[PDB]
């Protein structure tokens, strides 16, 4: 098989996947959501011991054993190969809820290079009559229906929410956001149908520009008047609801989501060259340079938050509540609607975004279609540009009725309950399966002379024990919590909160399923049909 | 409520300008379209264009951004229409309206009594 | 630009009898959900006055007896029998954008 190459490229690889806009989008969303300051303290100790240890084992086990992600399981767990089929489902279900949010920043994109951009005002297609956020010389009444000129542009503009009465209602089709996906389809097409030579040659070109942007939007953010308000409400240690009913679980979700492990990209990208002595340092650089970018999104959206709290002369906890994913697109573009040197940081931001987001899907596809390949040599042998075209029809397909639909309620409901217990369960029985049934001591007698150092004493306790129950509890804790949405004014019914449970349930239902499917292929008595079946090749 | 109050009648010369005042009260003027139609005696009724006052936004249209021009006032919650090349063809009555919201459909609700420029 | 053909010129409909009005164009004014047209009425010396809103809804203080439907290209402006003071010139009104045209008019009489 092929190499990576320079390890430059496999860095750059790596840290492109960990900055994520789906990461910078859920990161600072819920920790408004559950208030601010009490987000970031019951959260240190929980990403690490989720990213470190998972994203080091995953990336050494892809780097000694080298046979992608669905077929490096055949030599340690045969019985659970059905965890390739589970990340497959997840991987489409983030794709489809992903490529929303894409279409969305590039029609802001497109939208947003006239001189005069549509947010200062609102024109001839938005209702005035609610449209009323505009900062006067003390003129202003808010109302318990007051909206803001942003809030109507993402409502009724690129949404179109105002026709759908819910999930029961079908909502009209959406042209532009068509040919939009149909571009991205392209453009994603075109990147992936070369190989893994352009993958890693057009990471580097999209690699300091997102890092460039958000520096300037920071330092652009912290010198409007009003950057202290944001600052002490995003930095409130509130140690009175953190005990059990906390944001302990979405925390450990949102990063959980953001480090992705399990995700097959990893395996993916550590399938390729052996990496000698770096991959510790690579998976520590990669999680700390992550978490710091996802503090300074955090940072720099909470510090706008109290920059227009403080213009709008009203507290922080209240504006945009009932808001969910609309946070970034409404309070940034108010910023930049406010700001005097508009036209150009809208469309920096907006290329960051779009750059971020093509990047993150572009690695996420990627982690499923070397993997297919790998386990299907038939395929691999020729059709890999066939299979990759029909992998990129089925996910338009798969992200039509999500975008069609002219609705984020779905997309709400694939962002709450696509990549949680699935994830979740994937994940643990990864773990699981890498720590009980594969012996730990003889899986790092080769990556210790691999690596250079010795693992022991940290994870050799981190990998049996602290890891799956942090693991098991945050499951249970999801199954045992009913997850209530709101939207837009928009209570999801119990219809709907059951299908949710029901996808949830059935997106990882393949692995036991195959087990089903072992167990009963394989002859004789239980003991020895076990004892026999799992057996590392 | 309806108190779009307009100026009295003036008189048209060959090359000359006018002035049309509309006097809104008893709404956010500053956040709803003002429109200015044309009607000719015996005739239907022409668009000339749109002005939202509080931005200085104007639309203007049916070759009439030569000779027409809105000016807005936020102070005096007024809306001025310059002339220009005053002519027998452009010689007829011109009222104020005053547009909708959006989800209404941007309809005139709201007119005015009427300004006989003749 | 999009102009707006009205049809028929005139209609002397007697009293208790039903008529219906039409504004064609090549629009197709459908955004958002929307229908973008307006109703006008207009009498000899008053103002216009607005009956429908949007081509759906109607006007305020309207009476019940003005109604209109219609979507895409083609909209019908059906009308209760009216009285011996409810005959005045109607008009429609394309407010897309980006520019504004009123109708061509109707002549409705006994
Ligand atoms: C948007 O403007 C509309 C008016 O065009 C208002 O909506 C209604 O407001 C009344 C008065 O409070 C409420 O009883 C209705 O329930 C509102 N409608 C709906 C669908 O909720 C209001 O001023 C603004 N807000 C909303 C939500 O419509
Ligand atoms: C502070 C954060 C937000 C911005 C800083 C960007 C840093 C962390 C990123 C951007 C460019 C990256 C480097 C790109 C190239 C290489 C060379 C490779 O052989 C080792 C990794 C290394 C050295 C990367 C380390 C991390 C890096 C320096
Ligand atoms: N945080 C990276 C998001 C992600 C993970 N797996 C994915 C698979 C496909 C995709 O488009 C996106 C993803
Ligand atoms: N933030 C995780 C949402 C969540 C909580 N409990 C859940 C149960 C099932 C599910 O699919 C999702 C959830
Ligand atoms: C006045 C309308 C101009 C529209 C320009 C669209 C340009 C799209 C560029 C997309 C780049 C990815
Ligand atoms: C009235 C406009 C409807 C537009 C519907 C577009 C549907 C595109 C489907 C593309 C499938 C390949
Ligand atoms: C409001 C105007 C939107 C224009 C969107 C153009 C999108 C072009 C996509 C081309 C795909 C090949
Ligand atoms: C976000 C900060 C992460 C810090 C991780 C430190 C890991 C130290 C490992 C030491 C092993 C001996
Ligand atoms: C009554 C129609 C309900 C449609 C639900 C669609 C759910 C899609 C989940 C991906
Ligand atoms: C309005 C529902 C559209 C479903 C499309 C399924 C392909
Ligand atoms: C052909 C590859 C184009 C990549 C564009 C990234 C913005
Ligand atoms: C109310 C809790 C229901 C849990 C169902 C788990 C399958
Ligand atoms: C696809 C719709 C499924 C509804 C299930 C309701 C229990
Ligand atoms: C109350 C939760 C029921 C979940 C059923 C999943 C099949
Ligand atoms: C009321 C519980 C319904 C479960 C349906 C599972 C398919
Ligand atoms: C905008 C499409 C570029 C293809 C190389
Ligand atoms: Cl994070």
């Amino acid at each position: 098989r092929e190499t990576w190459g320079k390890k430059v490229d496999f860095l750059l690889s790596v840290i492109g996947y960990a900055v994520d806009l789906g990461n910078v989008w859920r990161f600072p969303y819920i920790c408004y959501q559950n208030g601010g300051g009490a987000f970031l303290l019951p959260y240190t100790i929980m990403a690490i011991f989720g990213g470190i240890p998972l994203f080091y084992m995953e990336l050494a086990l892809g780097q000694y054993h080298r046979n992608g992600c669905i077929s490096i399981w055949r030599k340690i767990c045969p019985i659970f190969k059905g965890i390739g089929y589970a990340i497959c489902i997840i991987a489409f279900y983030i794709a489809s809820y992903y490529n929303t949010i894409m279409a969305w920043a590039l029609y802001y994109l497109i939208s947003s290079f006239t001189d005069q951009l549509p947010w200062t005002s609102c024109k001839n297609s938005w209702n005035t009559g609610n449209c009323t956020n505009y900062f006067s010389e003390d003129n202003i009444t808010w109302t318990l229906h007051s909206t803001s000129p942003a809030e109507e542009f993402y409502t009724r503009h690129v949404l179109q929410i105002h026709r759908s009465k819910g999930l029961q209602d079908l909502g009209g089709i959406s042209w532009q956001l068509a040919l939009c996906i149909m571009l991205i389809f392209t453009v994603i097409y075109f990147s992936i149908w070369k190989g893994v030579k352009t993958s890693g040659k057009v990471v580097w070109v999209t690699a300091t520009f997102p890092y460039i942007i958000l520096s300037v939007l920071l330092v652009r953010g912290a010198t409007l008047p009003g950057a202290w308000r944001g600052v002490l409400f995003y930095l409130k240690p509130n140690w009175q609801k953190l005990l059990e009913t906390g944001v302990w679980i979405d925390a450990a979700a949102q990063i959980f989501f953001s480090l992705g492990p399990g995700f097959g990209v990893l395996l993916a990208f550590a399938s390729y060259n052996k990496f000698n002595n770096n991959c510790y340092q690579d998976a520590l650089v990669t999680s700390v340079v992550n978490c710091m970018t996802s503090f300074v999104s955090g940072f720099v959206i909470f510090t706008v938050l109290g920059y227009m709290a403080e213009m709008r002369n009203e507290d922080v906890s209240e504006v945009a509540k009932d808001a969910g994913p609309s946070l970034l697109f409404i309070t940034y573009a108010e910023a930049i609607a406010n700001m005097p040197a508009s036209t150009f940081f809208a469309i920096i931001f907006f290329l960051m975004l779009i750059t971020l987001g093509l990047d993150s899907t572009f690695a996420g596809l990627e982690g499923v279609i070397t993997a297919v390949l790998d386990e299907f040599p038939h395929v691999w042998a020729k059709r890999r540009e066939r299979f990759v075209l029909a992998v990129v029809i089925t996910c338009f397909f798969g992200s039509l009725v999500t975008l069609t639909f002219g609705g984020a309620y779905v997309v709400k409901l694939l962002e709450e309950y696509a990549t949680g217990p699935a994830v979740l369960t994937v994940a643990l029985i990864e773990a699981v399966a890498v720590s009980w049934f594969y012996g730990i001591t003889q899986f790092c007698r080769d990556v210790k002379e691999m690596l250079g150092f010795s693992p022991g004493w940290f994870w050799r306790i981190c990998w049996v024990a602290i890891s799956p129950l942090f693991l098991l509890f945050i499951i249970c804790s999801f199954l045992m919590s009913p997850p209530q949405l709101r939207l837009f004014q928009y209570n999801y019914p119990y219809w709907s909160i059951i299908l949710g449970y029901c996808i949830g349930t059935s997106s990882f239902i393949c692995i036991p399923t195959y087990i089903a499917y072992r167990l009963i292929i394989t002859p004789g008595t239980f003991k020895e049909r076990i004892i026999k079946s799992i057996t590392p090749e | 409520q309806v108190q779009l109050q307009q100026s009295g009648p003036e008189l048209v010369k060959l090359g000359a300008s006018v002035r049309i005042s509309c006097k809104a009260s008893g709404y956010r003027f500053s956040y709803s379209w003002m429109n200015w139609v044309k009607q000719r005696p015996g005739k239907g009724l022409e668009w000339i264009g749109r002005i939202y006052p509080g931005d200085g936004d104007t639309k203007y249209s049916g070759k009439f951004k030569g000779k027409a021009t809105l000016t807005a006032d936020k102070s005096s919650s007024t809306v001025y229409m310059q002339l220009s090349s005053l002519t027998s063809e452009d010689s007829a009555v011109y009222f104020c309206a005053r547009s909708a919201y959006g989800s209404e459909g941007f309809a005139m609700d709201y007119w005015g009594q009427g300004t006989s420029v003749t | 630009d999009i102009v707006l053909t009205q049809s028929p010129a005139s209609l002397a409909v007697s009293l208790g009898q039903r008529a219906t009005i039409s504004c064609r164009a090549s629009e197709s004014v459908d955004n958002y959900g929307i229908s973008f047209l307006n109703w006008f009425q207009q009498k000899p010396g008053q103002p216009p006055k607005l009956l429908i809103y949007a081509a759906s809804n109607q006007g305020s203080g309207v009476p019940a007896r003005f109604s209109g439907s219609g979507s895409g290209t083609y909209f019908s402006l059906n009308i209760h029998p009216m009285e011996e003071d409810d005959t005045a010139v109607y008009f429609c009104q394309q407010t897309k954008g980006v520019s504004w045209t009123f109708g061509g008019g109707t002549k409705v009489e006994i």
